[PDB]
């Protein structure tokens, strides 16, 4: 809906960031020097709400964590707050928090101090609008040229995606090979009957 | 020596003979966008060859002028460099086109593309290598490449790819 | 949570806790697909969602 | 019969790959104009190299050893800069082209790297790019512009400048 | 495991619950504050677990149990001295920041009344010292973890500091007490301008009266001291003018006249000279505006001339207090490392196979002083970062103040690497602290010293090769390949790391390296027949390689019969060769004889160490199946006759080349041996 | 249903996407066709700067073309049912002066109903934003937090050294 | 926008002589290097808004410039 601000501790090199004056509506554009780390910011916010990007191995989910000097930290967090004013996410509050706490075997979505079951928050998030594994509308530094290079037909499914109509497709072929063993299960029923 | 100037003619968006300046020491090529101007590079690497599937067009037949708007020019084209080097002579190279083929000359006489090869073998550029073009988007994808594409261009600058069929079949014997 | 199609919900996204009680008599199937084709202001994945559900429901009855 | 072939192929690969390695090394170091930078071109199965991948490891100029993939690409097109030249440096290439590199390098870094072209190119190499960046050319000397023209199709023209009539 | 774990832990809390006065009580405390930082649940557990078992309110009755559960901490804490302190610390740490919320604030009113009634036993003391400095050391670790909770007290700490005795736990007393000052001297509420005049006064008082350390870690806290509060810094001016006009009048007596008696004389003035200006000059920077009060004059490169002059003598403890100086000096400015002659002087010490075994140990211990002192300086300045960060340009990205550490270890490391050959113990244990501790701050690139660093594991001592596997193990957990690059090399260096010393030492590795099927074949077929069929490989060098090779565990099937398939092959080809240009026509044969020999009992006594028939083996073949050799080796009990064998063997070869006709007959012998190898079934 | 919703949106966003084309290139037009069919892909044909004799496929593009049509596939599937907030890495390398400026104007005016989040090199971007933020890296973690419009302007082009 | 900012710049500096030619040489006679090359370019996008002719015959010669159709009068 509107993303008021984040806050982020270890991540990849952000150590501790406590609160930081609020995004505006409509145009906060970020700029700084060759190498600061800003992709990583929204390597972050997509991170959170995009499940793609925590896919890959371990060995790649261990560099993942920042490492710099001291101690070495074992569990990052990532928190975000953002103002569902519409109700488009559903849950009435004025300023939603979720934080994805992540360790090496920890990976947790905290949602106002209750604890989730990591399916019912990617529902949540299609149903508002959101989708979790759609790259579209996170645009990353190089590719913008491969769609237009693209083949047709992945354009046809971008453009299928966005009129909403993935899940109904998945369900319905989902529930026809278990409809068709239930004709299988009546078919034997019939025989026990005429026994 | 080095590179004076090049020759176009109905190639990608060049309608008609004109030739391009002589080149100082470490010139530029610069324009606003969309003017056409990687195409000279395309031409640079179709005079020295490189395989067509790196030419960012299918088929070749659309090399011609205004061919993928939909209307040809001609059953032409020509481009062609003057290589200066030390000696007070100069050559020029060339490669014209017909129907799927294409034909290649040196000293405006029709040669073969073996000898033609040969020939630059000898100034010292290896085209099945490809190690030093650069496209738009390739500088970045020069370093995320699995290595083992890598050691294929360190073997292939290396002269020791030819040395592959005595090696695996050796192999086979001595391991029979 | 609340309402007379709760239980399409559960069955349509936790599912588990279902037991052969809920499943046995608790719904007349007839009347709620019929319920679902003209209800005011229905998303089409929550339509979805409601199909893989009651169909559930029949697998189990079967 | 197999020990010679496997001399001949060992031979050569070891030759050029080694002399590519020390020269990478050195052409980095001299590249980033500090020193605090390395990169180190190594193979795997040092018995039989030419059957195997040769791996890649660059530092940052200024930051911890990382996997080459986490880098940013502003570096990343340093490094590759650097392994291209490198590569000229072992057996000598009559001329490069460069197409838009500083796609993602801020102006000071492109900066520096138009300072390497410059002291470089007079007695080596002849460089041809094309950019967009003023910052690039300038230390050039002469301009080619190319122009389009309306029609029936785009067709398009050519016209230089010259720039050595000129201050700083 | 995670579940054995927990158990184990569990019984370990319910014994020391229910019947206290247990003699082990301090070993458990102190394994427990071992297993602090492994993991997640673990964490959660112990923190409880101390959180009620000490830091619990304590009510103000039956003072006397609180006085033996202090008695309890003390005990564990100076048992556990010896080794370190970081898992205490990483426990107060965890303790302290996991309630940094308000809720009831219940651990914070306990742990001041803990450290008010350590004052209060201290008090009553009056006059058991082990217990005495503990109880100090404890306070001392309390301040470093958060100095709040001793501000009231320091005043009262004071008179302990004016004067004590020339005993070693007195000294440490008195660097502990100085470590609490320096600690907590700045957030001390106004303090009075007496108690820092007595205080400067006898710190003066103590600096020339007492040892090294004592003096270093004293003027450290007169740095801080000085550098927060007070202003009065031509005292230390006067102090560091007098001990230069000293080394200057040394010098300049020194130049013309090697053959004075002075130094006899003046011994300690000299070496407490070189001491002081190195520590003076370390902690606290006299080069700038109002220290001299007029241009400067460049002192440090005057030190720096002194020193470098000074380093050419005669004695050898003098260069070892120089060479200190010098890292001394280093510590404020590491410009100054690039400067030609420093730089060449290293590169010449640690080199040439130098006759000094102090110089070595002293450089590596100004490595390990230098890279811990700029790592922490790092930490606790990014600690405050919001209230002078504002003021540093975008466009700047310094970076001579962080890239330098970095360039700075590429001079040495190599050689460093070198010095890790040495046949003393105590160089090899700092290099191998140095280069460890180095690259877990990525400093330097890691695959050059890699093979080193794996083939430093097969020395004697536990602790070298334990810290050492565990790095490694560190380093490989990230990257697949590196190990597997280097691995011929990294043994052949350990057979020469043997051989310039002098069961399984190798067996870490080869069960790291047993993860990829292809790694794992690779490895072995490479240096197993070229070592074998036509090198001149040294026979000490085979016996190492044999051994390592007959104790190696095996996990699967694949490798006993891959390795005897190839032996065979290449067996069968060298050794008819060998037998029939013996048989149709030469020390050249005697040794390559012995080199074959020994090759076929490893197969002999791998046979053996399995009992399979050779049909069985036969019938394998390379790339059969993935699935069909999937069974679990059984290997019966002390049966490790490798050794023995080779002894055996050994003396057959009897170290003993072309001198005499008796070896003949032995070759005679051997050949004979042979064809009774062939006899053999 | 489904169907029928298919119908409807591919009307929809081909509309507006003729719409956005022509108003971000100066002369031109493009749409969208289907292909054979059940449906199998989606084609685009694109034409400028002739207006009736080109007629274009895809592999025969500039940098600066391919992007605009991405970008404005963008815009257009945005101006359909907007989306949660875009944030945009490194978009404005291919394009020149002219079209950059087109784009600012676009967001300019785009921007009332979603949020905008963008990185660049370049200042025009800049010419229409509320407020800014900055970006800083010392002793190995990085830092963020918000600057004035005034040394950014300056930072952008102004200076060019090694500071 | 400062470009047809300076091109109303261009229309006064051609409105002071009016033989209908700008050259090119003249132009940059007394100029420093970057900024002579940013007018080059600019007379490139020039020549891309269609509002000016420009020719040249020999590979290094000054350019000759003439008002187009979009002059804008
Ligand atoms: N986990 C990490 N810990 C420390 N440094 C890191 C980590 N991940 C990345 N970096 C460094 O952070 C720097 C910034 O990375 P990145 O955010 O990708 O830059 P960028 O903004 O994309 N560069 P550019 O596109 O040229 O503007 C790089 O030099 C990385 O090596
Ligand atoms: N044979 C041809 N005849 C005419 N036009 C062509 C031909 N081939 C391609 N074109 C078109 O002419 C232009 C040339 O494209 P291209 O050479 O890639 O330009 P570019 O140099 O990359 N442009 P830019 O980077 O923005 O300056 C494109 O619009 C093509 O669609």
């Amino acid at each position: 809906m509107y993303i008021k601000q984040v806050i982020i501790q270890g991540f990849r090199s952000y150590r501790d960031q406590t609160i930081v004056d609020p995004f505006s509506s409509k145009h906060n554009v970020i700029v700084g020097r060759n190498g600061s780390g800003k992709s990583n910011f929204f390597y972050a916010i997509q991170f959170v709400l995009s499940d793609e990007f925590s896919h890959l191995r371990p060995e790649q989910r261990l560099a993942l964590l920042h490492e710099g000097t001291g101690p070495r930290v074992i569990s990052a967090f990532v928190e975000i707050i953002f103002d569902n004013s519409d109700n488009r996410l559903p849950i009435d509050k004025e300023e939603v928090s979720l934080r994805r706490v992540i360790g090496a075997k920890k990976d947790q979505y905290f949602l106002d101090k209750k604890m989730v079951t990591k399916n019912d928050v990617m529902n949540l998030l299609e149903s508002a609008g959101f989708s979790r594994s759609n790259p579209y509308y996170i645009v990353k530094q190089g590719k913008i040229n491969q769609m237009a290079t693209a083949p047709d037909s992945q354009r046809l499914k971008l453009l299928r995606e966005v009129a909403g109509t993935r899940v109904y497709d998945e369900r319905k072929e989902e529930s026809i090979s278990l409809m068709k063993e239930t004709e299988g299960k009546r078919e034997k029923i019939n025989e026990l009957l005429k026994y | 020596g080095f590179l004076k100037l090049i020759e176009i003619e109905n190639f990608k968006s060049y309608k008609g003979r004109q030739i391009i300046g002589p080149f100082q020491r470490f010139t530029a090529i610069i324009g606003p966008n969309g003017s056409g101007k990687s195409n000279l590079m395309d031409a640079i690497s179709f005079v020295l060859g490189e395989k067509t599937s790196n030419l960012r067009v299918k088929t070749l037949r659309d090399l011609i002028h205004g061919a993928p708007v939909g209307k040809p020019a001609a059953n032409r084209a020509f481009v062609s460099m003057v290589y200066s080097e030390e000696g007070a002579e100069d050559r020029t190279f060339a490669r014209v086109i017909v129907g799927g083929s294409s034909e290649y000359k040196i000293n405006n006489k029709v040669v073969q593309l073996h000898e033609y090869s040969e020939e630059l073998e000898k100034l010292g550029i290896l085209i099945k290598a490809r190690n030093f073009l650069v496209f738009q988007g390739a500088v970045e994808s020069i370093a995320m490449k699995n290595p083992k594409e890598r050691t294929a261009l360190f073997e292939e600058i290396s002269r020791s790819g030819e040395l592959a069929q005595e090696y695996d079949k050796r192999k086979k014997e001595m391991v029979k | 949570k609340r309402g007379p199609l709760a239980k399409i919900w559960l069955a349509a996204h936790w599912d588990k806790k279902l037991t052969k009680a809920h499943v046995f008599e608790c719904n007349l199937e007839s009347s709620v697909e019929s319920i679902i084709s003209p209800k005011v202001k229905m998303a089409l994945r929550t339509s979805g969602h409601l199909l893989l559900g009651v169909v559930r429901i029949y697998h189990r009855k079967a | 019969a197999f020990e010679q072939i496997k001399k001949e192929r060992f031979d050569r690969f070891n030759a050029c790959f080694e002399s590519v390695a020390t020269n990478i090394d050195e052409i980095y170091k001299a590249l980033s104009r500090n020193s605090s930078a390395q990169a180190f071109l190594g193979p795997e199965n040092p018995e039989e190299p030419y059957l195997d991948g040769i791996n890649y490891n660059c530092v940052a100029p200024g930051k911890r050893f990382r996997p080459m993939d986490n880098l940013s690409g502003g570096e990343k097109t340093v490094a590759a800069l650097a392994l291209l030249f490198a590569i000229h440096s072992y057996k000598p290439a009559p001329f490069f082209v460069l197409d838009q590199i500083d796609a993602a390098l801020d102006n000071t870094n492109i900066g520096k790297v138009a300072n390497y072209i410059k002291e470089q190119s007079t007695c080596n190499f002849q460089a041809i790019v094309i950019s967009l960046k003023e910052e690039f050319y300038t230390k050039a000397e002469s301009l080619i512009g190319v122009y389009p023209e309306q029609g029936d199709c785009v067709i398009s023209k050519v016209l230089t400048f010259d720039l050595t009539k000129y201050p700083d | 495991g995670i579940s054995v774990r927990k158990r184990v832990i569990k019984i370990l809390r319910d014994i020391c619950i229910e019947q206290p006065t247990f003699p082990k009580i301090t070993e458990m405390c102190v394994k427990m504050i071992r297993r602090v930082n492994d993991e997640e649940g673990i964490k959660k557990l112990v923190n409880e677990t101390f959180q009620k078992l000490w830091f619990t309110p304590t009510p103000h009755n039956d003072k006397e149990a609180m006085t033996r559960k202090i008695l309890n901490i003390t005990d564990v804490v100076a048992a556990c001295r010896d080794t370190g302190y970081d898992w205490f610390e990483q426990l107060l740490q965890n303790l302290l920041k996991s309630e940094e919320d308000s809720s009831y604030k219940p651990v914070k009113k306990a742990c001041t009344q803990l450290v008010d009634n350590l004052v209060e036993h201290i008090l009553k003391y009056e006059e058991n010292s082990g217990r005495l400095v503990a109880c100090i050391t404890t306070l001392f670790l309390f301040s470093k973890i958060r100095p709040q909770l001793m501000v009231k007290h320091a005043m009262t700490m004071q008179p302990y500091l004016t004067t004590k005795c020339s005993t070693q736990n007195d000294f440490m007393v008195i660097c502990n007490v100085a470590k609490i000052l320096e600690l907590v001297v700045p957030l001390m509420e106004h303090p009075s301008e007496t108690f820092l005049a007595t205080i400067e006064e006898d710190l003066m008082k103590l600096i020339i009266k007492y040892g090294m350390t004592v003096v270093q870690h004293c003027v450290s806290c007169l740095g801080a001291v000085v550098n927060k509060v007070t202003q009065n810094f031509k005292f230390v001016w006067a102090c560091f003018n007098r001990y230069y006009g000293a080394i200057s009048k040394l010098k300049s007596q020194h130049q013309e006249d090697p053959n004075n008696t002075s130094l006899l004389t003046n011994k300690p003035a000299l070496l407490r000279s070189l001491f002081t200006v190195g520590a003076l000059c370390r902690h606290f920077d006299f080069d700038l505006e109002d220290f001299k009060g007029n241009s400067k004059v460049n002192i440090k490169d005057k030190v720096l001339e002194l020193l470098m002059y000074f380093t050419k003598h005669s004695d050898e403890e003098v260069q070892t207090k120089a060479i200190i100086g010098l890292g001394f000096a280093f510590i404020q400015h590491p410009s100054l490392m690039f400067e030609q002659e420093v730089k060449n002087l290293y590169n010449n010490i640690l080199s040439d196979k130098n006759s000094s075994v102090n110089l070595k140990i002293q450089v590596l211990k100004n490595l390990q002083t230098y890279l811990q002192e700029e790592d922490t300086r790092m930490q606790q300045a990014d600690r405050d970062w919001k209230k002078v960060a504002k003021q540093e340009d975008l466009k700047e990205m310094g970076d001579v103040s962080s890239g330098m550490s970095s360039s700075i270890m590429q001079l040495y490391l190599k050689q460093v690497l070198e010095a890790f050959f040495h046949t003393q113990s105590s160089v090899r244990h700092f290099a191998l602290n140095v280069i460890a501790l180095t690259l877990n701050q990525g400093l330097i690139h890691p695959v050059q010293c890699v093979p080193y660093l794996i083939a430093m594991g097969t020395d004697p001592e536990p602790a070298m090769r334990n810290k050492a596997d565990q790095q490694l193990v560190e380093i490989d957990k990230k990257y697949a390949g590196f190990i597997h690059m280097k691995a011929v090399a990294g043994m052949k260096m350990s057979y020469q790391v043997q051989q310039a010393i002098n069961s399984a030492l190798c067996s870490h590795l080869y069960s790291m390296i047993r993860g990829n099927r292809q790694h794992r074949r690779a490895f072995l077929i490479s240096l197993l027949n070229l070592f074998d069929d036509t090198a001149k490989t040294d026979v000490t060098m085979l016996l190492y390689i044999a051994d390592n090779l007959a104790c190696f565990p095996y996990q699967t099937q694949e490798e006993p019969l891959f390795i005897m398939h190839h032996i065979d092959i290449t067996l069968s080809v060298s050794g008819s060769n060998l037998l029939q240009s013996f048989k149709e026509s030469l020390i050249e044969f005697a040794n390559v004889s012995q080199g074959i020999l020994l090759l076929l009992m490893l197969k002999q006594h791998l046979k053996n160490l399995c009992g399979f028939s050779d049909s069985k083996i036969q019938k394998y073949s390379p790339s059969e199946s993935a699935k069909v050799y999937d069974k679990a080796i059984n290997r019966k009990t002390g049966v490790h006759f490798h050794p023995k064998q080779t002894l055996d063997f050994l003396r057959s070869d009897m170290a003993n080349s072309k001198i005499t006709e008796e070896v003949k007959r032995s070759i005679v012998k051997q050949y004979l041996d042979f064809k009774l190898l062939m006899e053999h079934l | 249903r489904k169907y029928e919703a298919i119908q409807l949106t591919f009307k929809q966003v081909s509309k507006n996407f003729s719409e956005v084309f022509q108003k971000l290139v100066p002369g031109g037009k493009a749409t969208l066709v289907m292909k054979k069919g059940q449906f199998t892909g989606v084609g685009i044909r694109v034409s400028f700067t002739g207006k009736q004799g080109e007629m274009r496929e895809m592999q025969q593009l500039s940098g600066g073309q391919k992007s605009l049509v991405a970008l404005a596939l963008i815009f257009a599937i945005q101006k359909c049912d907007p989306a949660p907030f875009y944030l945009f890495d490194q978009i404005d390398q291919a394009l020149d002066a002219q079209h950059r400026k087109a784009v600012s104007d676009m967001i300019m005016e785009l921007a009332v109903h979603a949020q905008f989040i963008t990185t660049t090199f370049r200042p025009e971007l800049l010419e229409s934003a509320d407020k800014f933020y900055g970006v800083k890296f010392r002793n190995k973690v990085s830092h963020i937090d918000v600057i004035t419009a005034e040394m950014a302007k300056d930072f952008v082009e102004d200076d060019t050294t090694h500071g | 926008k400062r470009t047809q900012q300076m091109l109303h710049g261009l229309q006064r500096a051609l409105a002071k002589t009016g033989a209908e030619s700008i050259s090119l040489l003249e132009l940059c006679r007394n100029t420093n290097r970057k900024q002579a090359a940013a007018k080059f370019y600019s007379f490139l996008v020039l020549k891309k808004q269609q509002a000016i002719e420009l020719t040249q015959e020999e590979p290094y010669s000054d350019i000759i410039a003439t008002p187009g159709p979009r002059f804008h009068i």
